[PDB]
């Protein structure tokens, strides 16, 4: 996994649900 | 390569807050030479021959002080903001710096793998066109 | 690869309902002229209606598969319509001001100028999208900086009207769909607005992260920007340089020339607009004043068949001596000879008919002496104005064909010299190139060969007669297409004028 | 050829683009609105290629080609700007440390 | 009567050194008007920011005129028209529709944040000019964030919603006698000439470009109508015209009417597309021909208020105004440009002068000939 983008924002929701 | 863009950076910060330094500058510039002036016709020695000349001399500088005490305010607070601005700065750079000179790793060999391929995406931008 | 298959599929499912093969080869032939990009699409579909027009389901898929008044300007309003109330009018603005009179309405930028247009105007846009992050950041500190010093019993019901307390309640929303995605957007400003405690602090850090990431790109693009302002500002000032640059690389073709003479003779002589006075019997003017301006474009000509890459020596020793041989023959200057009641004696004006190559050369020739014969009345001129010349454009110019002088230092050298008064010396070169392949191409061609060979015959003889010409006309058609548009040419040898005329 | 610095509308209809201009209004600019094209599954908003190099961009190796750069990096260690703001904070410097002695007396 | 005089350097008049005030305000500079918009207030942040980084604020006292009310702009516009636009917000267009085909807003006048409030601080800066230039505390009111003449009464044009000209003009006609009126941008001050067509108080002149072009008014028969019979001058003038030619055509008019006409006050407008590599200019000029007409009005000794209008890209206006602000003061400028935040929009060679462009000039001898001949025949009149 070498991404730059489309993880980073999952992860502020993700972060929101928890 | 770090060091290029703090070099970058490091005169677009510093003048942003310099123009706004002219401008704090330029709303009281106008009072300087009369406080001077004030301060100077006061510390005369042919001065002290008239109470009333004396009293009216001290309540001009206070009311000079007064207006000029806010100007002087608004100049610490923006170098206030100009010390921690450029002390971040200058961390990047010396970091950078630091880095750069200990080795004469992976992860900013990931970054030049990452660009190689913007780089590659917009050299065939002009053969496909 | 994924778009292919099914194509392919629907064009044998066309071929199979055809089912004839020529008829198939037929629409074959008419879908590759339409890649070539000749047919229009409106045609191409009105085409292939009479072929699978018959297939309705073929023909819809291939259908959706290609797609009182007083004054010039001004005219008094009506009694009803001057009745517009306004509070702030006091009596002077009623006696002063007008209410009856209402006004009514009755150049080729160069490119690089839009350019620097366009480069201007993203460099406005990156600026004004990090002073909109940074206003976007300040609201978002300052709201994070009051909610954190308030309680947990108010941070639960704390609510974000819109706004967010700020002096446009538009500034932010941008900003923020421009960092997240349009679908998230209002999503996010909704978010915002409804649970403002844990929104604002994660929105905060990615507004910081962005504005550095954001202020990376842009002194990253500051590098190519600066290159292409470096580069491309200083040829942003010729307007003329340029345009008149394009103007000689599109006019020199062989279309154009025979053109510019069949307009003027049917824009002035053969339509008659004035229909009072009979059509002139030439159409251009030319002049030959000065011979001094030979020599130095022979040496030009002798310098590019000394240095070009494709010409064989015994070639170049025949161009070495073939343009002496012309400017000779046609202006009187210096069979072996020519190797190196209407009869009037001792006649002085001279015609000469020939075909497209001839004509073309001549034009060539001409194109190349006005603009020669334009700095000779200025030369003295700009002499005395620059040490408030001849010679040194010549030597400049010398030394582009033969590859001495790049091509860049001679636009610029003319351009101190005259700042103005010429702008048409800046491509010699190309059409010094043209005028000598030219020359190669008149002398190569057989057809051509007899053309002057008839020419010579007819301007060895001092005397002409009225059925003279008619017999060199005849004899220069006799080996010349009908299709081919006929030219002449009369040289006046008393005022050294060259004159020409469309047949 | 595109039409571009023209607020007629009358007879240049045939130039390229040329749509969106009219008398009516100011804005002229609408012509050379950048266009965009999708690669990369990306919009790109786009003769200067040959003119100027884009792969300069290409950050310098580990052998000190710093001297020979790409007209970019040359351009800002050889910026003399740091020096001029420097001799701006100190003048700055000197004009406020002569009002802090006015002041020093004045106390 | 027109003839050829060459350009001279410019240097300033020692005779006079009268004072400046410098209107402006830090939150114009936060308003803009699109995406691919041209109009941008962002020049008048870099124009700015010039003279803060350039040392001219020692010389002139910079204020922050107070945001005029919706009863001093009743003064000259309609109170339908000045509420639609209070109204009107980025949001509720569709509502407004009606009002906005009628008042002609959204077509070249986009609505966007703090529209009413971009018009309200333009209307008081040239209000607060007018009224410093009124009582006598100045002689020269730089109101740099005005510049605003296409709109008209009732209607919005040109990116011109507040006719901030006309206000001050009322301002000062509120004590003056006569008042005179002068253009420098490239199209036509409609609003601002029909505004007082048939009084003798106010005088427009405007050398805008004729023909084919945006306001497609004020040609060499605009004299007038009733009282104010040949009090409105106009000097149509073709593209490509240079620094030489303006001045000629310029200065001879100018000297002629205020022989004439003797004005009480002048106000200049200082349209800045009128350079050369503008966006949406077709003039020639360079920044010493556009400080000239600035330089020859004050040099008479006269009140007058600079405003600030036109402007397409960005480098060209802001030294152009920046020169002009200095000239202002009988200073001439180093022309050389120092660091500050925008150092890198200012060219390759960050240098204050830009190099006029060598297009073909239009305009010929004769034609200018006939067309100040026009002009002061028919200011022979009165
Ligand atoms: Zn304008």
């Amino acid at each position: 996994l070498n991404p730059l983008r489309d993880s980073e924002i999952n992860d502020d929701f993700h972060q929101w649900a928890q | 390569n770090d060091i290029t863009d703090v070099l970058e950076e490091f005169p677009l910060a510093t003048s942003r807050y310099l123009t706004l330094l002219h401008e704090i500058d330029a709303k009281c510039v106008h009072s300087m030479p009369n406080l001077n002036e004030r301060i100077d016709k006061f510390l005369k020695k042919d001065f002290n021959k008239d109470h009333q000349t004396q009293v009216r001399l001290l309540n001009n500088i206070n009311k000079i002080y007064e207006e000029l005490m806010p100007s002087l305010e608004e100049k610490m607070h923006v170098s206030s903001i100009m010390l921690d601005n450029l002390d971040r700065l200058t961390s990047r750079l010396e970091l950078a710096y630091e880095v750069a000179i200990k080795n004469t790793p992976a992860m900013h060999l990931h970054h030049e793998l990452m660009e190689k391929i913007e780089s590659k995406s917009n050299s065939k931008s002009s053969q496909a066109l | 690869n994924i778009s292919l298959n099914e194509e392919v599929t629907f064009f044998e499912k066309a071929k199979r309902y055809i089912g004839n093969k020529h008829l198939y080869t037929e629409f074959l032939k008419i879908l590759n002229l339409y890649s070539q990009d000749i047919l229009d699409l409106d045609d191409l579909v009105e085409k292939v209606d009479f072929y699978l027009g018959s297939n309705k389901e073929l023909f819809t898929w291939f259908k959706n598969f290609v797609g009182e008044a007083f004054g010039p300007s001004y005219k008094r309003l009506p009694k009803s319509d001057t009745f517009m109330p306004c509070s702030g009018r006091d009596d002077m603005c009623w006696e002063v001001l007008n209410d009856e009179w209402v006004g009514h309405p009755v150049h080729r930028k160069n490119q690089y100028e839009e350019t620097l247009f366009k480069i201007e105007e993203e460099r406005h846009e990156y600026d004004f999208y990090i002073e909109s992050n940074l206003r976007t950041i300040q609201c978002l500190e300052t709201i994070v900086n009051k909610i954190e010093n308030m309680t947990e019993n108010e941070k639960a019901n704390f609510k974000l009207p819109p706004g967010l307390g700020h002096t446009s309640m538009t500034i932010y929303k941008k900003v923020i769909r421009k960092v997240y995605d349009k679908e998230r957007g209002f999503e996010i400003i909704d978010a915002l607005h409804e649970h403002p405690a844990v929104t604002a602090p994660v929105v905060l850090k990615r507004l910081k992260q962005k504005d550095e990431e954001w202020r990376r790109a842009q002194r990253e693009w500051n590098k190519v920007w600066r290159e292409l302002e470096q580069k491309v500002f200083f040829k942003s000032l010729d307007h003329l340089g340029l345009t008149f640059k394009q103007a000689d690389k599109k006019l020199l073709t062989t279309k154009q020339l025979i053109s510019e003479i069949s307009s003027i003779k049917v824009d002035q002589t053969n339509k008659k607009i004035h229909w009072l006075t009979p059509k002139p019997k030439s159409q251009l003017d030319f002049d030959f004043p000065d011979k001094n301006i030979f020599y130095d474009i022979l040496c030009l000509a002798d310098t590019f068949i000394t240095h070009t890459t494709a010409y064989s020596n015994p070639d170049k020793e025949r161009l070495k001596d073939l343009l002496k041989y012309f400017i000779s023959l046609f202006f009187s200057i210096s069979l072996l000879d020519i190797l190196h009641q209407g009869i009037i004696q001792n006649r002085s004006i001279f015609n000469l008919f020939a075909n497209t190559n001839i004509y073309i050369f001549f034009r060539h020739w001409t194109t190349i002496y006005e603009r020669l014969l334009e700095i000779k009345q200025m030369n003295e001129r700009v002499t005395k104005e620059i040490n408030t010349a001849y010679k040194q454009v010549l030597r400049l110019s010398r030394r582009l064909i033969n590859g001495d002088l790049e091509h860049q230092w001679f636009e610029e050298s003319l351009r101190q010299a005259y700042n103005n008064k010429a702008f048409k010396l800046y491509t010699i070169d190309k059409v010094t190139q043209s005028l000598v392949k030219h020359a190669h191409t008149l002398m190569t061609d057989a057809k051509t060969a007899e053309i002057m060979a008839l020419f010579v015959k007819d301007r060895n003889a001092s005397t002409t007669s009225a059925k003279d010409q008619i017999i060199y006309r005849l004899q220069v058609r006799s080996h010349m297409s009908n299709t081919e548009n006929m030219f002449r040419i009369e040289f006046d040898k008393r005022t050294l004028h060259v004159s020409i005329q469309y047949i | 050829p595109e039409a571009t610095g023209i607020s007629s509308n009358r007879g240049n209809k045939l130039l390229q683009r040329s749509e969106v201009v009219t008398r009516r209004d100011l804005n002229n600019s609408k012509p050379m609105i950048e266009q965009t094209v999708f690669y990369n599954g990306s919009e790109h908003r786009l003769d200067l290629s040959k003119l100027v190099n884009v792969k300069e961009i290409l950050t310098p190796i580990l052998s000190l080609g710093d001297i020979i750069n790409h007209k970019t990096i040359s351009r800002t260690f050889s910026s003399p700007i740091l020096k001029n703001l420097a001799l701006q904070i100190i003048l700055m410097i000197e004009k406020e440390q002569m009002s802090v002695v006015r002041y020093s007396q004045f106390l | 009567v027109y003839e050829a005089t060459p350009f001279d350097p410019i240097t300033v008049k020692p005779s006079d050194k009268r004072r400046v005030a410098y209107f402006y305000d830090a939150d114009v500079g936060n308003y803009a008007y699109g995406a691919g918009h041209p109009m941008k207030p962002h020049r008048i942040r870099m124009a700015h920011s010039l003279i803060m980084n350039y040392g001219l604020y020692k010389k002139m006292e910079i204020y922050r005129a107070k945001p005029a009310t919706k009863q001093e702009m009743c003064q000259f516009h309609t109170d339908e028209y000045i509420d639609f636009l209070s109204r009107v917000t980025p949001d509720n267009l569709e509502m407004f529709k009606r009002e906005s085909v009628k008042f002609n807003v959204g077509d070249d006048c986009p609505v966007f944040d703090g529209l009413y409030e971009y018009c309200s601080i333009s209307g008081g800066g040239s209000m607060e000019g007018a009224a410093r230039l009124n009582r006598g505390k100045c002689d020269v009111a730089v109101n740099y964030a005005g510049g605003l003449h296409h709109a008209k009464k009732s209607e919005a044009s040109g990116f011109c919603y507040l006719n901030d000209i006309v206000l001050g003009i009322i301002e000062l006609l509120r004590y003056h006698p006569r008042v005179l009126y002068i253009d420098i941008d490239v199209h036509h001050g409609d609003g601002v000439e029909e505004a007082f067509y048939t009084t003798d108080r106010v005088m427009t002149c405007s050398f805008h470009k004729y023909g084919e072009f945006f306001p497609g008014t004020g040609e060499l028969r605009d004299i007038g109508v009733g009282a104010g019979k040949n009090y409105a001058v106009n000097v149509p003038l073709r593209d490509g015209i240079d620094d030489a030619t303006y001045r000629s055509v310029f200065e001879p008019v100018i000297k002629k009417i205020m022989e004439w006409y003797q004005p009480s006050a002048v106000v200049l407008q200082c349209g800045g597309d009128s350079l050369s590599g503008d966006r949406l200019g077709c003039f020639n000029l360079s920044m010493e021909g556009h400080a000239n007409c600035v330089n020859y009005v004050k040099s008479f000794g006269i009140p007058m208020m600079v405003v600030g209008g036109g402007g397409y890209t960005m480098r060209n206006v802001a030294r152009t105004w920046c020169f002009e602000t200095g000239l202002l003061n009988n200073v001439v400028l180093d022309k050389d440009l120092p660091y500050n935040e925008y150092y890198e929009y200012y060219g390759p060679d960050y240098k204050l002068s830009v190099r006029p462009s060598n297009m073909f000039n239009v305009n010929t001898p004769e034609y200018l000939d006939k067309v100040m001949t026009n002009i002061f025949a028919n200011l022979e009149n009165t």
